[PDB]
């Protein structure tokens, strides 16, 4: 609806009033709308629906690939002939003229393709001055329209082309299958608009043909009167049909997959701490920007922490930049990469965003030492700049080596610290030994018995505990492995 | 000049008319992209556009179905693999084991 606002009010406004005022004044009307987004959104139906919206003439609609054929320029200075005439015969009073080019970057790239545009510009500027013609360009890939075109004057307005509405193509789809008593009740159809996120109606009519396929399996190897389309059937079909897009908001979702224990009450401190700043953001309306750093012995557990409390806020947008994405990538795409990662977090009224494992971005290796500054000083100027007005980002990153965050200065960037200490006390180590379930009572109360006569303090990380704890598992159940395997650890 | 028989029995027995199959051996020998350039005869495009013409505008022509066996799959011109013309893609890759055992049989 925006958009359609915006189109009507700013662009479709000149035409309203007398034309007498326009002919005096001057006034130019804008001439060029560019339609633009990924395939399947529908710009051919709004591109047809426009025309009719406004009682314009009736569209004359023309393939971009057809277009290839001096007969290709005969044929483009013929499409004018009609609107040359009719504005011949009467001027200002000539109705609105629409030509639709379907696939515009199919032939206007950057030599019928070339002897195309020649004859398009000669006709669109200069001599004429024909403001009833309306073209409208619409296209997948917007890289690919040619410069020369791209020009102030020409194309001047550029627009960019849900469950619900999904829900209602379903519904749409359906009808016929429904109406005559052939769908079991237990086929939910909110249930597979959850599962189809990112689906276009074409994918939709596929699925449908699918999972109709299996059903029609099921009969062949005269019930015909049984022929019923299941559940099981679109479960099943799920499996042919692919989307062409991504999400992250899943790996925010493994990254806590072995889950929480709440072996002791500094996990909760912590906790609470980050729902205060995530409240804190929400609440003010003058800290636009909050950053944290979470520091601590390697191995003690960070990201999974982090990943909880962003789990846990709830807000609109969140996103993981994490090392596993950019490997195999060149430098100068890293940080085009970082770049976009950051711009795309300023269109939303909230935002978090987490950092995983700092020093490792930045290729540090303490022999030279080497590591390499351009990724640094980006990090390091991105982490500082404001968002745009009324927008709020929450900033949380992770690094285990303190010492040479400190040598770089880079410290001054980071408002708060927090410290998470590995577990020490045996306490500890009962709680997790009862929430892993690793041995009955007799085998966890002898552990901590063998324990304290040989290693009082613990000082081991909560990841290397439940690694020993599975591989322990296996070769012997009782205490005669466990012990000996963390003393090997201390 | 494919096609003729198929439309004339479509037109004569509507849908009682029988299924006529055509299957095109080296389909990436032809329908390459259709935007290589080169300046010259065009002959390798309108070819496409030919048969992507009797394919999507087929005039309500259903009882046809198409079979391409190639080798490189990149090759093909992309316009050809949407929804309404060579849908389903099939993978044929090395047998297994039993596989294996069942040709071996076949073939001694
Ligand atoms: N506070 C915590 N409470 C309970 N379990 C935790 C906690 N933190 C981490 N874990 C567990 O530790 C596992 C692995 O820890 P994690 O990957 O967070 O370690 P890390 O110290 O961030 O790693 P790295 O050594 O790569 O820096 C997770 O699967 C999670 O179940």
């Amino acid at each position: 609806d925006k958009e359609f606002t915006k189109i009507f009010r700013r662009a479709f406004a000149s035409r309203i009033f007398p034309p007498s005022v326009i002919e005096k004044l001057g006034i130019s009307h804008v001439k060029g709308l560019l339609l633009y987004g990924p395939p399947g959104t529908g710009k051919t139906l709004i591109a047809r629906k426009i025309g009719t919206m406004l009682n314009a003439k009736e569209p004359k609609i023309v393939n971009g690939p057809e277009i290839l054929s001096g007969s290709s320029e005969e044929n483009i200075r013929n499409l004018f002939k009609d609107a040359e005439a009719e504005y011949r015969a009467k001027g200002e009073e000539s109705s609105l003229h629409i030509i639709i080019f379907d696939e515009l970057d199919s032939v206007f790239k950057q030599g019928v393709g070339d002897n195309v545009v020649n004859q398009l510009l000669a006709k669109m500027d200069g001599v004429d001055q024909l403001n009833n013609i309306l073209v409208i360009g619409m296209t997948n890939r917007k890289d690919l329209i040619d410069s020369a075109l791209l020009r102030p004057g020409r194309f001047e307005v550029q627009v960019e082309i849900d469950e619900k509405g999904r829900l209602q193509i379903f519904d749409i789809q359906t009808k016929k299958m429904r109406e005559n008593n052939m769908m079991s009740d237990d086929v939910n159809l909110a249930e597979l608009a959850a599962l189809t996120k990112n689906f276009s109606g074409a994918e939709i009519e596929g699925l449908v043909k699918s999972a109709s396929s299996f059903a029609i399996n099921k009969t062949v190897n005269k019930d015909i009167a049984k022929l019923k389309v299941t559940r099981e059937d679109f479960l099943n079909a799920l499996n042919d049909v692919t989307p062409a897009f991504g999400i992250s908001e899943e790996d925010l979702k493994t990254c806590v997959e072995g889950g929480m224990m709440l072996y002791s009450e500094r996990v909760n401190s912590i906790l609470k701490n980050g729902a205060r700043y995530v409240r804190q953001v929400r609440e003010s309306d003058k800290s636009r920007l909050v950053s944290l750093l979470i520091h601590g012995p390697a191995g003690s557990g960070k990201t999974a922490l982090a990943a909880e409390i962003a789990l846990k806020s709830g807000f609109p947008f969140i996103r993981l930049i994490s090392p596993n994405e950019l490997s195999g990538m060149s430098e100068s795409a890293k940080i085009a990469y970082i770049d976009n990662t950051f711009r795309d977090a300023y269109k939303s009224p909230l935002n978090i965003l987490v950092i995983d494992s700092l020093e490792t971005l930045v290729d540090w290796v303490p022999i030279g030492p080497r590591f390499s500054n351009n990724i640094l000083q980006m990090l390091k100027v991105a982490l500082k700049r404001k968002p745009p007005q009324d927008r709020r980002l929450l900033i949380m990153t992770t690094t285990s080596a303190y010492s040479v965050l400190q040598q770089m200065d880079i410290l001054s960037c980071f408002d708060n610290e927090i410290a998470v200490p590995n577990m020490t006390n045996l306490d500890e180590l009962n709680n997790v030994m009862i929430e892993s379930n690793f041995l009955d009572d007799a085998g966890r109360v002898k552990v901590i018995n063998e324990l304290s006569r040989s290693c009082p303090n613990f000082n081991v990380g909560i990841k290397k505990t439940l690694t020993n704890i599975e591989t322990a598992r296996h070769d012997e159940d009782p205490v005669n492995e466990l012990v000996e395997l963390m003393t090997q650890s201390a | 000049n494919l096609f003729k028989d198929a439309e004339a029995e479509y037109r004569a027995k509507g849908e009682e008319s029988s299924l006529h199959i055509i299957i095109f051996d080296e389909l990436d020998s032809v329908f390459k992209q259709r935007g290589s350039r080169g300046d010259g005869t065009g002959v390798g495009d309108n070819v496409v556009n030919q048969l992507l013409a009797k394919m999507d505008g087929v005039d309500q022509l259903n009882n046809i179905l198409v079979i391409g066996m190639t080798n490189r799959k990149d090759l093909i011109d992309s316009a050809l693999l949407r929804p309404g013309r060579f849908e389903v893609q099939v993978e044929i890759h090395l047998p297994d084991e039993k596989g294996r055992l069942q040709i071996f049989d076949i073939q001694t």
